[PDB]
RNA sequence: CACCUCGAUGUCGGCUCGUCGCAUCCUGGGGCUGAAGAAGGUCCCAAGGGUUGGGCUGUUCGCCCAUUAAAGCGGCACGCGAGCUGGGUUCAGAACGUCGUGAGACAGUUCGGUCUCUAUCCGCCACGGGCGCAGGAGGCUUGAGGGGGGCUCUUCCUAGUACGAGAGGACCGGAAGGGACGCACCUCUGGUUUCCCAGCUGUCCCUCCAGGGGCAUAAGCUGGGUAGCCAUGUGCGGAAGGGAUAACCGCUGAAAGCAUCUAAGCGGGAAGCCCGCCCCAAGAUGAGGCCUCCCACGGCGUCAAGCCGGUAAGGACCCGGGAAGACCACCCGGUGGAUGGGCCGGGGGUGUAAGCGCCGCGAGGCGUUGAGCCGACCGGUCCCAAUCGUCCGAGGUCUUGACC
RNA sequence: UGCGAAUGCCGGCAUGAGUAACGAUAAAGAGGGUGAGAAUCCCUCUCGCCGUAAGCCCAAGGGUUCCUACGCAAUGGUCGU
RNA sequence: ACCGUGAGGGAAAGGUGAAAAGAACCCCGGGAGGGGAGUGAAAUAGAGCCUGAAACCGUGGGCUUACAAGCAGUCACGGCC
């Protein structure tokens, strides 16, 4: 169930037979597989994936030289893949083909506290007559005396963005394997510098 | 990694240079390939270029002219690859980066307004007229 | 974007000079009309002893929005106005010709005749 | 939200956050040490460097760019002969923010020093 | 004077139980380079403080 | 009826935000038809989702215009005024009709008419602090259990085939386009862009000219406008599939020789149910797992669990910052360093600076010049600043079975 | 002559709470001085606001508020030399 | 006193010790205040002074508490002081 991480660079039109092509150009580096974990002694099937190489050894001694290549530890290991059992050693942008569809999973840029309308499109009040200090808020959020409480998830302002979100089925509209860049179309969450994962779509599996 | 908008700059083989220099202000004529029901002709379109959205690759420019008593707008790519080509038939002296202001001008007055860049008319011709010599001999 | 309650030039010779759009006949509920979308709408002006009259409640399509049209070949159009061409139930033309440019979209969308009878297409 | 956005807004409208900056640039180029809120600091060096940074060039153009901000024409001259000269050979970091470890008392606010570099 | 208004007289355990975060922290000290005196981190330790930078000499 | 409430349970309608029921308006599945087909009627299952925009009236309701797959009925103090409205009702003014000798009165009408900054508890949206998870740490995870989502139309091929005299016109299967809704996103399109650039008026000023500055908003006005944040813009979602079922359709089959889908059994069979997708999630005190680190100190506690120091792996403090953010938290940096600032280059905006020379009596024009100026964007560069340090942190309870 | 209640009376102290607020969005900054102590007092410079006023002179009313020295417990919505 | 234009309304507020012997001097402090010294039979009789209750606020100690839910008590057992 292949899978890879990487970094959102940007977005940028394409052209292909005479079309524009929107796409975001997601660098997916190769991954040096650092662990596996079977149902052996783990109960799945995953495959840590350290990304991004850099530390000048401002990594501790929480280090794993144990499986052969850390190449000096990478910055974020972080994420397996599940279910995905690699050409072996060192997963790269090479186990996507152009046409593929892919699912990412990115970390949806942050809004802080953000209102009802907005965190969830209400529509507010009156900008005029009546009117009176209102204008943004969300309403009534329940009856009388009976339930006499609020829903359990009764949509209201909060901390909103800042999460984990999967944009599904992209097409692949090319790789570049010289480079590790890789180019879906469209809408990759998070911002660009952010870290991303990429993997097999859903839609057949 | 820090390589960020030099890796987007490199997508970039789209890029087209085969193109003249013009400026908001002068008018073009822009060829374009259009399907047109299933076949394909290379429609022209000519006109005053509005505006210039500088961004690199994919910086758009945008044409209006008056076709048939109503005026048109056209915002083309400048690195298409449906533009065969484009010939500028005038050069004019904008003043001002975006010209939207022509729009509820449109008639004489947009004349004696844009008034042809002599400047860069003497060139064109006399950078033609070198070109067309020490290209020969 | 067209919508219910927006004027609409007319570019044909059926004898109306403004329609008023009242619906836009797409789906259940569409916000909007563009170029090759058909509407309904009142005719709010028109020329002595044309075929429509005013107050007649007629359909048309659009030929033309000032919201300019995107096309998938990444560049896009627009017009100074908003114009239609009142049509039959069929969806063919009232009138015989039709006056001024009109957006090519309206080809894609399969009105034949009208853009056969448009002086431009672009 | 507000994000990647450049340049704090000191509880101050525009005209006077510049009208601001500039008064702690006379100041500054004055005195050549100077003691403010560790926020007005901060954001004094660049207002600062680029005036010198423009008394580097000595031409008169910029001269009377820098008069726009400090308009007085001594201090100017002191600028452009005393002050920039010192930086010849050094191009950028003009100026120096170390904090204090006193507290505004009453008003509480932490301070910082700032003088020119060297 | 106007809307809303406690319905109960907060009880001692339950306003104590609110401060159980409002206690102080004793400010982050250190030794100082030259004097011997104790004063905040990065701070121009008020002493003469530094050696590059002006330590806004007490010399 | 008069049972709680008259030391007060604010009353219609609208708006906002919903949620539930099903006696189902649409979509899914069915039986019957006086069901040729297509299209209906009628009843059964089914509450997953959906259920339009306008004219009139304070209206609910209703009539009407244009649409639609449909324009569903109800409950929630005729849901919702410590959420808004205040048109209606329902104080004081005034008038009409009417009634009364009158003062005045009218589920009659008319015009007007003070809607009250501070949330204590519960509840709800978010975010932390503490302790716990019996050795202490840094990573990576399983998913018990939750939540989100669930809609639908048109056209085309099948095929003008089945069916029908004809007009009409299927099933089944397959393809492409939409509508509304949702999540994300900035390339494009389009906004803003509080000082990024230019132009302009009046006045005051520095310096007389030239050139500039303040004020004319909390931008003086105007023309533009990067980053960001955004929709009008872009990508993507509803599924597929598996399983079990409803109405129902059947197999096998007695009681009851025959017959029967049922009483024993089995098979099909819904937009529904359970999985599947997405998101949360081990306070899941039932506190799980895997990997990798430090270790088994010194006195005391003479025995039960402990007490005090230093310490180890680590971790905070402090500091530079951040598309992270109310504070906190989170993330990256901290000189073995490109973290912010400055400088440099590039992008981008503005659109040819000042100065000088030429032409003109002059306003101005031309050249130098795409000049000059230049927030945020992509980078580089130790010039400025993250100096120096401080504190916190295990040595592992017992029982039992298995092992060298 | 015995109190627990009378939205009782007088007084004291609590809760809300380190919460609302600190009274016109004309606006501030730095250097120097004084001092036990300074964002708040003095001085200099820069900036901003009034200017048919937010400048000046009368009449009411007020009644030491006037000038100066020495002072900061309280009054000053913070601090105050 | 204060409130009210006025007629008028109208309060709060007692106690060191027998005797000021009312704390010289010294220390911290700008003062305030406190610490010794000293007076006194007594100084938690020190002048915000006889006695000094209650609400109310603290500091220290014993027991107790972070998977439990309630008119807070009561009846049982058990622990720890
Ligand atoms: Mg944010
Ligand atoms: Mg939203
Ligand atoms: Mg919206
Ligand atoms: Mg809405
Ligand atoms: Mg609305
Ligand atoms: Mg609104
Ligand atoms: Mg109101
Ligand atoms: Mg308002
Ligand atoms: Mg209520
Ligand atoms: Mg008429
Ligand atoms: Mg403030
Ligand atoms: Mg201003
Ligand atoms: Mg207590
Ligand atoms: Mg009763
Ligand atoms: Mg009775
Ligand atoms: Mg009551
Ligand atoms: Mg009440
Ligand atoms: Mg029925
Ligand atoms: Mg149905
Ligand atoms: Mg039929
Ligand atoms: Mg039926
Ligand atoms: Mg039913
Ligand atoms: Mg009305
Ligand atoms: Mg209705
Ligand atoms: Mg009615
Ligand atoms: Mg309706
Ligand atoms: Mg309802
Ligand atoms: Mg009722
Ligand atoms: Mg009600
Ligand atoms: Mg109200
Ligand atoms: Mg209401
Ligand atoms: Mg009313
Ligand atoms: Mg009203
Ligand atoms: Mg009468
Ligand atoms: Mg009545
Ligand atoms: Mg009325
Ligand atoms: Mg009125
Ligand atoms: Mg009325
Ligand atoms: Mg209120
Ligand atoms: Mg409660
Ligand atoms: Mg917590
Ligand atoms: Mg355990
Ligand atoms: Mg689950
Ligand atoms: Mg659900
Ligand atoms: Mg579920
Ligand atoms: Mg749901
Ligand atoms: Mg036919
Ligand atoms: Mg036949
Ligand atoms: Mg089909
Ligand atoms: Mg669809
Ligand atoms: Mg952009
Ligand atoms: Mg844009
Ligand atoms: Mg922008
Ligand atoms: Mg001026
Ligand atoms: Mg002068
Ligand atoms: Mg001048
Ligand atoms: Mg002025
Ligand atoms: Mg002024
Ligand atoms: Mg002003
Ligand atoms: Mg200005
Ligand atoms: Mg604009
Ligand atoms: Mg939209
Ligand atoms: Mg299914
Ligand atoms: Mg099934
Ligand atoms: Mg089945
Ligand atoms: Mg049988
Ligand atoms: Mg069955
Ligand atoms: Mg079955
Ligand atoms: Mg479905
Ligand atoms: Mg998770
Ligand atoms: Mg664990
Ligand atoms: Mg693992
Ligand atoms: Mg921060
Ligand atoms: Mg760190
Ligand atoms: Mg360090
Ligand atoms: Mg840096
Ligand atoms: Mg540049
Ligand atoms: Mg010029
Ligand atoms: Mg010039
Ligand atoms: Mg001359
Ligand atoms: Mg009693
Ligand atoms: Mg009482
Ligand atoms: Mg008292
Ligand atoms: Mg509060
Ligand atoms: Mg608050
Ligand atoms: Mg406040
Ligand atoms: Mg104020
Ligand atoms: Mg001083
Ligand atoms: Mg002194
Ligand atoms: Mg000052
Ligand atoms: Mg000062
Ligand atoms: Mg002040
Ligand atoms: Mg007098
Ligand atoms: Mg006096
Ligand atoms: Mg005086
Ligand atoms: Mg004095
Ligand atoms: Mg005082
Ligand atoms: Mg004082
Ligand atoms: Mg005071
Ligand atoms: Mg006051
Ligand atoms: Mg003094
Ligand atoms: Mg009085
Ligand atoms: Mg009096
Ligand atoms: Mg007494
Ligand atoms: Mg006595
Ligand atoms: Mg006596
Ligand atoms: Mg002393
Ligand atoms: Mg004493
Ligand atoms: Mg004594
Ligand atoms: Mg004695
Ligand atoms: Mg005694
Ligand atoms: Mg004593
Ligand atoms: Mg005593
Ligand atoms: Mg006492
Ligand atoms: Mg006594
Ligand atoms: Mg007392
Ligand atoms: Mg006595
Ligand atoms: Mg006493
Ligand atoms: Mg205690
Ligand atoms: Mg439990
Ligand atoms: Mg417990
Ligand atoms: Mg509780
Ligand atoms: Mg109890
Ligand atoms: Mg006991």
């Amino acid at each position: 169930m292949k899978g890879i991480l990487g970094v959102k660079v940007g977005m940028t039109r394409i052209f292909r037979d005479d079309r524009a092509v929107p796409v975001t150009v997601i660098l997916a580096g190769p991954c040096p597989v650092v662990q596996r974990r079977t149902p052996e002694k783990d109960g799945y099937t995953a495959v840590q994936l350290g990304f991004l190489p850099q530390n000048p050894k401002r990594v501790n001694r929480p280090l794993k030289g144990h499986f052969a290549k850390a190449g000096v530890e990478p910055v974020r290991i972080l994420r397996e893949i599940r279910d995905f059992n690699p050409e072996g050693d060192t997963v790269t942008v090479e186990i996507f083909k152009p046409g593929e569809r892919v699912d990412v999973t990115g970390t949806s840029k942050g809004r802080g506290f953000a209102g009802v309308m907005k965190r969830w499109n209400f529509a507010g009040g009156p900008d005029s007559h009546g009117a009176h200090k209102i204008h943004r808020h969300p309403g009534s959020i329940g009856n009388r005396k009976t339930p006499g409480r609020v829903y359990k998830g009764k949509k209201m302002a909060g901390h909103y963005g800042a999460e984990r979100v999967t944009v599904m089925n992209l097409e692949v509209v090319d790789v570049i394997p010289e480079e590790n860049l890789l180019l879906v179309k469209g809408a990759v969450p998070g911002p660009n510098g952010g870290l991303v994962i990429v993997r097999e779509t859903k839609k057949a599996a | 990694m820090n390589r960020g908008a030099l890796i987007k700059l490199v997508e970039s083989r789209y890029v087209r240079t085969d193109l003249p220099e013009f400026r908001p202000g002068d008018t073009v004529r822009v060829s374009y390939k259009v399907k047109e029901g299933n076949r394909t002709r290379i429609q022209d379109f000519e006109g005053i270029v509005i505006r210039i959205r500088r961004n690199g690759f994919n910086t758009t420019f945008t044409v209006r002219k008056v076709s048939y008593g109503v005026g048109v707008e056209r915002i083309f790519p400048l690195h298409s690859p449906l533009i065969q080509k484009i010939d500028i038939v005038q050069r004019g002296r904008a003043r001002r980066a975006k010209l939207y202001f022509i729009r509820n001008l449109s008639d004489r007055e947009i004349r004696r307004k844009l008034r042809a860049d002599r400047k860069r008319i003497d060139q064109d011709r006399a950078a033609e007229r070198a070109a067309k010599e020490e290209a020969q001999k | 974007m067209i919508q219910p309650q927006t004027y609409l030039e007319v570019a044909d010779n059926t004898g109306a000079r403004k329609i008023m759009c009242i619906r836009v006949l797409k789906g259940s509920n569409a916000k909007y009309a563009t170029v090759g979308d058909v509407i309904v709408a009142s005719v709010k002006e028109a020329i002595p002893r044309g075929a429509v009259k005013e107050g007649d409640v007629v359909k048309a399509v659009v030929v033309r929005t000032k919201k300019e049209i995107k096309r998938p070949d990444g560049s896009a159009i627009r017009f100074d106005d908003n114009a239609a061409v009142i049509i039959n139930n069929q969806l063919e033309p009232r009138g015989t010709r039709v006056f001024g440019p009109v957006a090519r979209e309206l080809r894609e969308k399969g009105f034949m005749k009208i853009v056969s009878l448009a002086p431009e297409v672009l | 939200m507000r994000h990647l956005k450049s340049g704090r807004k000191l509880n101050r409208h525009s005209s006077h956050r510049l009208a601001l900056y500039r008064n702690q640039a006379k100041s500054l180029l004055t005195h050549g040490r100077i003691t403010t809120t560790v926020p007005k600091a901060k954001e004094l060096r660049g207002f600062v460097d680029h005036l010198i940074h423009l008394a580097k060039r000595g031409d008169l153009h910029a001269r009377r760019l820098v008069l726009r901000d400090l308009q007085d024409v001594k201090l100017v001259r002191k600028l452009f002969d005393e002050i920039a000269p010192r930086y010849r050979d050094r191009q950028g970091g003009y100026t120096r923010v170390l904090k204090l470890a006193e507290r505004r008392r009453g008003d509480g606010a932490p301070l910082a020093l700032v003088e020119l570099v060297e | 004077a106007k809307h809303p208004v406690p319905k109960k007289k907060t009880s001692k355990a339950r306003r104590d139980a609110r401060r159980s975060h409002h206690a102080l922290t004793p400010p982050t000290l250190v030794p100082c380079p030259e004097c011997k005196a104790m004063k905040p981190p990065h701070t121009v330790c008020p002493e003469c403080g530094y050696y590059a930078g002006r330590k806004v000499l007490e010399v």
